[PDB]
């Protein structure tokens, strides 16, 4: 299921400012290469962030309201195996590798479920 | 981005040639065992743009910034069988096999322009090395979530 | 006419609910007939009994434009005075003309006189006409004479000063000729034993109001069909905003190359953008379209998918109605 | 004077269709085919000024991608049974000093007048479809 | 817009015979000999649009190997007793974004119009037989 | 003066990219941690002038000496993600985002002309480095307190 | 296609005399002076094909050594009382794939048409006598 990353902005992310803003640009491979979809999230008091996140390739940026530009928190690849209740600093550590091509081979499971659907569709005719 | 890797793909399965024996370019990679005929897709040539398209889609509403361009990517064949892997490439480039395998590689493929057997000074010895030239033309793209205009309210005035 | 009507013999509170359904006893015709429940089909269930709608008002003209999109309206009867401001406001809001006649009784500058009320109110779309006989037919030949214009030819913007009409003129003396000229009415009278229709300028000129109205409606429609039927939806790209500016600029071209607007100096003081470009374009091109920048539009209305408010400024072409000339004799 | 443009190239649109695949490297160009006024000049400080009827007649050379929506539009225009009139505008946005002005140039009834010289190479890539729409009135205003 | 071609050069075939020995380096080229519409332009915003009868008349310059099956076909065409009409097509395959489209250009009744300038050198190799088949209708569609 | 810093601003918030990761040019600045993809606005290209305007103002009476000019400023992207930050820039340069964010930067922005993946000899190793070219055109100005002429007395003579 | 020539240059012989002192660097060149067929083209898909009477008329520019047996022959031809007709052939040998073919081009009644521009230098050696024999029929066959 879709994940929900939350925590308190601490450490290298900066001081827990009660107005800090984050921005995720998702690279959803749309038709030919991909489409980038932006979304900006803000934080409650005490520097607290709490927000759900879809699966796929997300680039996270951080900046403070009234600042001059963002800061590159970095890339990440949320997959169907990352923990759901996780902090952002922790997730930033699980950046996207180039295993994606091996990941593409998870289509074997899809092939199998298609095979089982074909079987349990065909058999009932009797 | 992906263009050089794509032409590497095309040369990978036009010559029916190995993964580990095609290295890219002026990266860091050791050429051990000179006779192991390598192929490298030298992309050092300047890629120059040609046009900057901009298309827009209506229903699944996003738009599409494109940039057609071309680069004189050269191919350097190494190894004792450099000459053959030069010629046999320099000649199959415009066959069925090539023109049929470069299906989805979003990358045109022009004719081989010229060749050269410029070897490399391997330290008091000469290792076989051949360059073949051919302009390659492709077009990277990106998609952006803009949004359309559904109407336009406005007012006029007159003397 | 391609429609299949099915009506029960009984009238009143009898329902043909079914959309032809399906019988298990044969091969259906319902689906191919196009009157299935899923298929779009109008099914006006039988009313209970005879119904007696109360008498509406002439204001009920709201319904007519609700269904036909006419632009020039009439009424067989004379419009009673108390309804005059209401129908005038309706004309101003629903973007059409309404021609009406009055007898000589309404020849005054008095507020109690409804037509002068229209003039002072600026209800310029409510055109007022004069007939001593009260010849309501005079409206017809009037409506039938103004609207003959194509808005695509070279020069077609016509006034109505002295245009042939299809109703007998009447007899007036001078004083009410002048009064009608200065209170907005129009006169169909005799000049050199001929039909002579004279317009007025107290209320806005017939040519001017009709031209402006067709212009605004045409701008609206060209902008609309640029935007939802062109099948390539135009973005908020600055190129796209320029496209939407060019659409109205092209229509303004169509109108200056039509006879409605001509280049000239700008008399008014109010303007937009900046004086220099404004007056320069009007004196040269006869129109000026300046579209608000995407910058000046907040995100709140951007997500509303509405462009900035375009501002177009036009100048009418002068129509000769009077000529005054003086001739001396050097002997 | 001080001047800076938005809108890299003059954004252009004919028949309510905007050109968005412009060959990079000076695609659009407007050329005045004729003068603005011919004169006959007689003796002793006398001339006659007459603005020709070919005043604004401007040819617009467009360079577009070899097979693009823009070239599709121009081509479908070229191959119509009845040659399609072209009306529209070439314009740029630009801020004079701080004030934002718009420099527009209308383009009245125009048409194809030189087809692209369709060239296809192998040595070198060439996607260069150059149309020439030559109008009659091209009035710049600003 | 985004675009990529299969088929390096526009694959070409006249009279059901396909050209396969094309001199590398921009062999084919299509040139429009004339306009698409001439106009007469009168006063005060008035023009007249007339598509000429020479609309599609396009010259196709072909460069082929000095003595090749393609040059053999073209030469036998050139030396016929009765000049041989040429009908056929120039076309390319190309994938727009993901969709595969084909851009075709018919070539109606045409004929030789400039023989190759037969040049033979010793300094430098030269196998450059350039024919020019100029048709009357060359309609590109896509 | 301000032009290079302005184009740095434009590239700062077209790529939504960091302050500290855009350094200017052939200044002194250490490129530590090669993978940290930097961007530098190389201004070493000769800027050539085009015109020297001179305007004059009447009421708040001063005048205005302007000088339009242009420079082939190149952009060098570094870091493991050099290629992307090249292409993704080389293609967003002519979008809404760019053409909408360069509002007050008194600086036109032309199309990206050409690209190159010329790397840098980092001492027995190759670090990713890509140049993209685009002419930039701007116009510095200065204002001077001169003063107008309200009248002109004078005398004539004749034979 | 695969092709290789014997006979470096097209061995040439006029009036049973063979040219053997050919200025190195593209001595021979055959130029078609005219078209092969002119056409008139009328409305709605109609053309008329007519092969001209000047079909094969080809000029052959020959470059020979300043004072050579070949230039002696050409000169004695040039200075004859009655201009001497030239008949002969230009041809090459060439092996297509393995098969040996011969590509021949006849040259019918022809004559001098441009004398060499006799230039003598001191800076630099120049032995470049360029004659132009322009025939009427030049049919290549192969």
């Amino acid at each position: 299921m879709s994940i929900q990353v939350t925590g308190i902005i601490e450490g290298p992310l900066g001081t827990p400012s009660p107005g800090i803003t984050i921005r995720v640009v998702s690279k959803i491979s749309y038709r030919n290469t991909y489409r980038l979809s932006t979304e900006d999230y803000v934080t409650t008091t005490g520097g607290a962030y709490d927000f759900q996140l879809n699966e796929g390739f997300h680039k996270i940026l951080i900046r403070y309201r009234g600042a001059s530009s963002f800061t590159k928190l970095g890339d990440v690849s949320v997959s169907d195996q990352t923990p759901s209740p996780i902090t952002l600093i922790n997730l930033l550590e699980s950046s996207s590798p180039k295993a994606l091509v091996v990941k593409l081979q998870e289509l074997a499971d899809e092939a199998s479920e298609s095979a089982q659907s074909a079987s349990d569709d065909a058999d009932q005719v009797t | 981005s992906q263009s050089i890797i794509n032409v590497a793909r095309y040369i990978r399965d036009l010559l029916d040639y190995d993964e580990n024996l095609i290295q890219f370019d002026r990266k860091n990679t050791q050429q051990s065992d000179t006779v192991t005929g390598y192929i490298v897709v030298n992309g050092s040539g300047v890629q120059n743009v040609l046009s900057h398209g901009s298309s827009y889609d209506g229903d699944a509403e996003i738009m599409e910034y494109s940039k057609s361009e071309s680069r004189l990517i050269t191919l350097e064949f190494y190894g004792s069988d450099a000459y053959e892997n030069a010629e046999l490439f320099s000649l199959l480039n415009q066959s069925q096999k090539a023109k049929e395998v470069s299906r989805g590689l979003g990358l045109t493929i022009y004719n081989v322009s010229q060749a050269t057997d410029v070897k490399q000074l391997l330290g008091y010895q000469y290792g076989n090395r051949v360059h073949v030239d051919f302009n390659i033309q492709y077009c990277p793209s990106v998609y952006v979530e803009t949004l359309r205009v559904d109407a336009s309210e406005f007012e006029i005035l007159v003397d | 006419n391609g429609y299949f009507k099915v009506t029960s013999s009984t009238t009143g509170a009898t329902s043909l609910l079914s959309y032809l359904g399906v019988a298990t006893s044969g091969t259906d015709i319902s689906a191919v007939l196009g009157m299935n429940s899923e298929s779009g089909a109008v099914l006006t269930q039988g009313t209970d009994q005879v119904v007696l709608p109360a008498e509406t008002k002439l204001e009920g003209i709201t319904a007519i434009k609700s269904e036909v999109n006419i632009k020039g309206a009439m009424f067989i009867d004379q419009i009673l005075d108390a309804d005059i401001p209401g129908i005038a406001s309706f004309a101003g809001a629903n973007n059409m003309l309404v021609y009406e006649v009055f007898d000589t009784g309404y020849l005054s500058k008095n507020v109690s006189n409804p037509v002068w009320a229209v003039k002072l109110a600026g209800q310029s779309n409510f055109r007022c006409l004069l007939s001593k006989s009260g010849n309501r037919k005079f409206a017809a030949t009037y409506m039938a004479r103004m609207h003959t214009v194509l808005f695509s030819g070279q020069n077609t913007a016509i006034t109505m000063q002295l245009k042939e009409l299809s109703v007998t003129a009447e007899e007036y003396t001078d004083t009410e000729i002048a009064n009608a000229k200065t209170v907005g009415l129009d006169l169909l009278t005799t000049i050199k034993n001929e039909q002579a229709l004279l317009t007025s300028g107290a209320n806005d000129f017939c040519d001017n109001v009709y031209n402006l109205e067709a212009f605004r409606d045409e701008i609206q429609t060209n902008n609309y069909n640029l935007l939802k039927t062109t099948s390539t939806k135009i973005p908020q790209t600055d190129p796209g905003m320029d496209t939407i500016e060019d659409d109205t600029e092209k229509t303004c071209e169509k109108y200056v190359r039509n006879g409605v607007f001509a280049p000239g100096t700008w008399t008014r003081s109010d303007f937009f953008g900046d004086r220099q470009q404004f007056v320069d374009a009007i004196a040269q091109k006869g129109y000026y379209v300046l579209i608000g920048d995407l910058a000046d539009q907040t995100t709140a209305e951007r997500q509303s998918r509405v462009s900035p408010v375009i501002q177009i400024a036009v100048k009418n072409a002068g129509a000769v109605h009077e000529e005054d000339i003086i001739i001396s004799v050097n002997l | 004077s001080v001047i800076v443009y938005r809108n890299n190239q003059s954004t252009l649109t004919l028949n309510g269709y905007t050109f968005q695949h412009l060959y990079q490297g000076a695609a659009l160009v407007l050329t005045p085919v004729n003068a603005k006024t011919a004169r006959t000049n007689s003796i002793n400080g006398g001339v006659s000024i007459s603005g020709r009827v070919d005043g604004g007649v401007h040819t617009l050379a467009i360079m577009v991608q070899k097979h693009s929506p823009d070239d599709k539009f121009l081509n479908d225009a070229k191959n119509s049974q009845e040659p399609v009139v072209f009306d529209g505008s070439m314009k740029r946005a630009y801020t004079e000093s701080g004030t934002l002005k718009k420099a527009t140039t209308t383009l009245e009834t125009g048409s194809i007048t030189t087809q692209p010289t369709k060239t296809d190479n192998n040595q070198d890539p060439d996607d260069s479809r150059t149309y020439v729409i030559e109008f009659r009135n091209s009035v710049e205003t600003f």
